């Protein structure tokens, strides 16, 4: 019958960075799965004996995507290793710039990155125009029109009619396919609102480079605060006031809606790609040195006991290699990581990523913000039950459905729809702060000789931390553990499956030569090849 | 992907963070769907495209086959220490995909300082052997248009693709190959807290008053006077650049700047 064979995807394409999945089916089903990362940089290598101060500047080109959050997770490190307390107004203006992160992130996600595995575009010009804007005025606040969805059909007409279908060359899609489910009236929606995230997300990124100088790659975060004196002007804060006002609209008009309706279409896809085991580490933090002051605590659970959540303890991480291209099998903790690469080639030595394969407590943790969520959720969060309890209402199902890919990718909706709402509670207590007279911004330190330090952020793909051992002054030793590390690195001295390989167990695929499903369950856990490898 | 009336663009991705990518998505006035539906036809880019694996790899073979020529734009340094394993995609060394692509590409543009230097896996020891797209093929003839920053000005990418689509011709380069127009003058030289320079007038330490008055970056290391780029013109996303923002320079659109302009905190 069906398909028995190997599978390859390379590139995974509408991720970063460089990713091969492959697969082994049988019957139409996946039976197993390997994660191989394919680009190696060694920056951990690069940093060694440099000023712990220029680590921020290398780290953030760790990645462009989560632009930011490595520059954050280095200064966050650094300031720790050095003692020093930042101001309120540096974690308030740090704060702000990461839920901005996020928005921009996640609604670039869904729209740019998944849709494409569940849009059929070709299939918006065949639709009704006046049947799709009921259909998308009765989902949304945002009344929508016959005419404003036929100016995108009328737009997309032109452009496929002229035979250079550009970036839906090839498309899985094209010509039909049976894993492609939405009516012509949804997928021009989905299509239209493509199309209109390609400038909101313009604005979404604006709002990082108000107070952070640009878009991608932040420049205004010091050791010990923050750069941005103009930051506390009413202009500024009220420029991002207008540009976060905005994006919220987006999130909660525009791609919750959207993300239901097509959740509500692929409902099947809670049946697939589930996990066992969950790590978060919290952020939005009050305190910089408390964890558990941050808006999202930390956690971790396992075998989806969420009545027993778990402490983080940061001294169970270690990072396994024996599965990856690195020399021996020893795991390590990061404040004693070893980057020292050795490729043995595909499965050469029964090794296959650039990535290592952190293991908590050995055992493989999702990250992400199916973690954040479910975790938040159980320590009785109250906004994000509140909204995660309606995502589950509208959808007719019960909270089990979370645990698949439709339950992650509704999770990275959840998230978007909470920390909207969050960035403006922070931004007022960042007015609060400033008209009591508090206008500092950066605090005094001062290098210690020898030192280790440790930097923390729930970046939107998970847990990111950042770890220095500092010595004359200088670094000894700087390990970068990632979220996509932690999610899409491989197999660990116990070959224990990592999520994403774990989670691609039983996938079905209709036709082998268009594998969308395979690309569903990997785009869930939104992979970021760069930040995993480094 | 591609035939008829917009032209060519291949797209690569080689050792990045795909912060280049990402400031071609900031694109304004044009936008990046005028740009997408309009302007080009992007044949082949591995952050947005639909097509994954072998789909990927027969949209992209199309692409630098097509009779009607292609345009390369690529972003990343080239890793090229042991025979090119450190980077691959698709099974193939990036070196060999670029050796075999770009001498086939009207033209090529290099954007971002990675591709066009190096860029930060190439910073000391360089690991992976990472070299810019000149540098790594110079044997082959290769001559892309050098668009430099960490990432660069989205404005530069957009404007000498304009130029070159109407001129047939790349515009005035320098003597790292990089357009004039756009890099034809320091960003110190453009800075508003020149004044201060002149004056003397420095920050001591980004709490001091100063730092808040708004003088001069230089003793925290500003890396303006050694660095070419247009960031005080265009700023980013139509709204601030780095020393506006309080912070020094790091001077991320020259060669090598990641070893020349550390530490970043000294001058
Ligand atoms: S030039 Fe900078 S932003 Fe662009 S790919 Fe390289 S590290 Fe990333
Ligand atoms: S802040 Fe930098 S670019 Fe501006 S005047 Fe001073 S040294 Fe020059
Ligand atoms: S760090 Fe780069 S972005 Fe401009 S201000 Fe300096 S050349
Ligand atoms: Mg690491």
């Amino acid at each position: 019958s069906s398909y028995s064979g190997p599978i390859v995807v390379d590139p995974v394409t509408r991720i970063e960075g460089h990713l091969r999945i492959e697969v082994e089916v049988e019957n139409g089903k996946v039976k197993n799965a390997y994660s191989s990362s394919t680009l190696f940089r060694g920056l951990e290598i690069i940093l060694k004996g440099r000023d712990p101060r220029d680590a921020q500047h290398f780290t953030q080109r760790t990645c462009g995507v989560c632009t930011y959050t490595h520059a954050l997770a280095s200064t966050r490190c650094v300031d720790n290793a050095v003692g020093v307390h930042i101001p309120k107004n540096a974690t308030y203006i740090r704060n702000l710039v990461l839920g901005a992160q996020y928005l921009h992130d996640h609604i670039v996600h869904f729209y740019h990155l998944h849709a494409l595995d569940f849009v059929d575009v070709t299939a918006a010009l065949k639709a009704d125009p006046a049947k799709a804007a009921k259909v998308a005025s009765s989902i949304s606040p945002r009344k929508t029109t016959a005419a404003d969805l036929k100016a995108v059909q009328d737009k997309l007409k032109t452009f496929v009619e002229t035979g250079q279908l550009g970036p839906f060359t090839n498309a899985y899609f094209l010509g039909g396919h049976p894993a492609y489910y939405l009516d012509p009236e949804t997928n021009l929606i989905a299509t239209a609102h493509y199309l209109e995230a390609l400038r909101l997300q313009v604005k979404a990124a604006r709002a990082m480079a108000v107070f952070g100088a640009k878009n991608p790659h932040t420049q205004f975060t010091v050791v010990g605060g923050v750069t941005c004196y103009d930051a506390l002007t009413p202009q500024r804060i009220a420029e991002f006031e207008a540009l976060w006002k905005e994006t919220k609209a987006f999130v909660d008009e525009v791609y919750i809606p959207d993300l239901l309706v097509v959740a509500a279409a692929y409902k099947d896809w809670t049946q697939y790609g589930g996990t066992d085991n969950f790590i978060t580490f919290g952020e939005f933090p009050k305190d910089e040195y408390d964890l558990n002051s941050r808006f999202f605590k930390p956690g971790v659970v396992f075998k989806r006991d969420f009545k027993n959540i778990k402490p983080f303890d940061k001294m169970q991480i270690e990072e396994h290699v024996r599965h990856s291209w690195y020399e021996g099998a020893e795991a390590r903790h990061p404040w004693k990581g070893q980057t020292q690469p050795k490729y043995t080639d595909l499965h050469g030595d029964d090794r296959y990523s650039w990535m290592k394969a952190p293991r908590y407590m050995g055992e493989p943790m999702e990250t992400g913000p199916l973690a954040q969520v479910l975790i938040a959720y159980s320590q009785g969060h109250p906004k994000v039950k509140a909204v995660t309890d309606a995502v589950l209402a509208k959808l007719g199902v019960g909270p089990e459905a979370l645990f698949s890919t439709l339950g992650r990718t509704a999770a990275r909706g959840i998230e978007t729809a909470v920390i909207a709402e969050y960035v403006g509670v922070m931004l007022q207590e960042y007015k609060d702060n400033i008209a009591k007279g508090d206008n500092v911004i950066c605090a005094p330190w001062e290098m210690p000789k020898q030192a280790e330090g440790v930097g923390f952020v729930n970046a939107p793909r998970g847990g990111l931390s950042h770890w220095i051992r500092i010595e004359d002054g200088k670094i000894g030793n700087f390990q970068l553990v990632v979220p996509s590390t932690w999610t899409l690195g491989p197999r660990c001295d116990k070959n224990k499956l990592s999520p994403v390989e774990a989670s691609l167990i039983g996938t079905p695929v209709a036709d082998a030569k268009r594998p969308v499903e395979i690309l569903r369950t990997v785009h869930s856990f939104d992979p970021c090849i760069a930040c995993g490898v480094h | 992907l591609m035939g008829p009336r917009r032209p060519s663009v291949v797209y690569l991705h080689n050792a990045e963070c795909t912060g280049c990518s990402e400031s071609v998505l900031r694109a304004f006035e044009p936008y990046i769907d005028t740009l997408i539906l309009d302007t080009l036809s992007l044949d082949y880019h591995e952050t947005i495209m639909a097509a994954a694996g072998d789909a990927a790899e027969a949209a992209l073979e199309q692409a630098v086959n097509s009779p009607h020529g292609f345009i390369a734009v690529v972003e990343g340094g080239i890793p090229t220490a042991a025979n090119g394993i450190y980077g691959k995609v698709a099974n193939h060394t990036m070196l060999d995909i670029c050796s075999r692509i770009l001498p086939k590409a009207q033209a090529v543009i290099a954007y971002g300082t990675c591709a066009t230097f190096g860029g930060v896996q190439a910073a000391k020891p360089n690991p992976t052997g990472a070299k810019g797209v000149n540098d790594a093929l110079k044997h082959l003839g290769v001559k892309a248009i050098n668009i430099a920053g960490c990432p660069p000005n989205p404005y530069n990418l957009v404007g000498t693709i304009v130029y070159y689509l109407k001129n047939k011709a790349a515009p005035e380069l320098d003597s790292l190959n990089r357009p004039t127009m756009f890099f034809g003058q320091t960003v110190h030289e453009q800075c508003p807290r020149l004044p201060h320079f002149d004056a003397g007038e420095f920050a001591p330490s980004f709490e001091s008053e100063e730092a808040r008055k708004g003088w001069c970056l230089y003793e925290l290391g500003c890396k303006g006077p050694v660095t070419m780029n247009n960031c005080p013109k265009i700023k980013f996303n139509q709204t601030n650049w780095p020393v506006d923002a309080g912070h020094p320079c790091i001077g991320c659109s020259e060669p090598d700047f990641w070893d020349a302009m550390t530490p970043f905190y000294q001058n």
